[PDB]
């Protein structure tokens, strides 16, 4: 019986500035260089460094 | 050249583009073929070209 499966686990997914990438959760650091990031919803966004 | 690696050509093309065209290697989360090439340019639309 699959009805007992209230909720199933799945990833968060994102682009590396154009090219997409799927990961378990809403936090990312594979960028290297010294860059860190976290996700809070499915959308498009731009960020800046100064 | 037919024997050269991407690594060597990457430095060469930065000179060939003069840095005027910006390029970098990015992944699709794609096992086996994890390299994808991105080329970028600026203006208010597709005309960046």
């Amino acid at each position: 019986d699959a009805s007992l499966h209230i909720q199933t686990a799945q990833n968060a997914e994102f682009t590396l500035d154009g090219i997409k990438m799927f990961r378990s959760s809403n936090t990312v650091t594979d960028l290297g260089v010294g860059m860190t990031l976290t996700l809070n919803k499915t959308g498009e966004i731009n960020f800046d460094v100064q | 050249d037919k024997n050269t690696t991407y690594r060597d050509l990457a430095d060469k093309i930065n000179e060939a583009s003069g840095g005027e065209i910006v390029a970098k290697i990015v992944n699709t989360g794609e096992k086996g073929t994890p390299y994808r090439l991105t080329l970028t340019s600026k203006e208010t639309g597709e005309d960046s070209a």
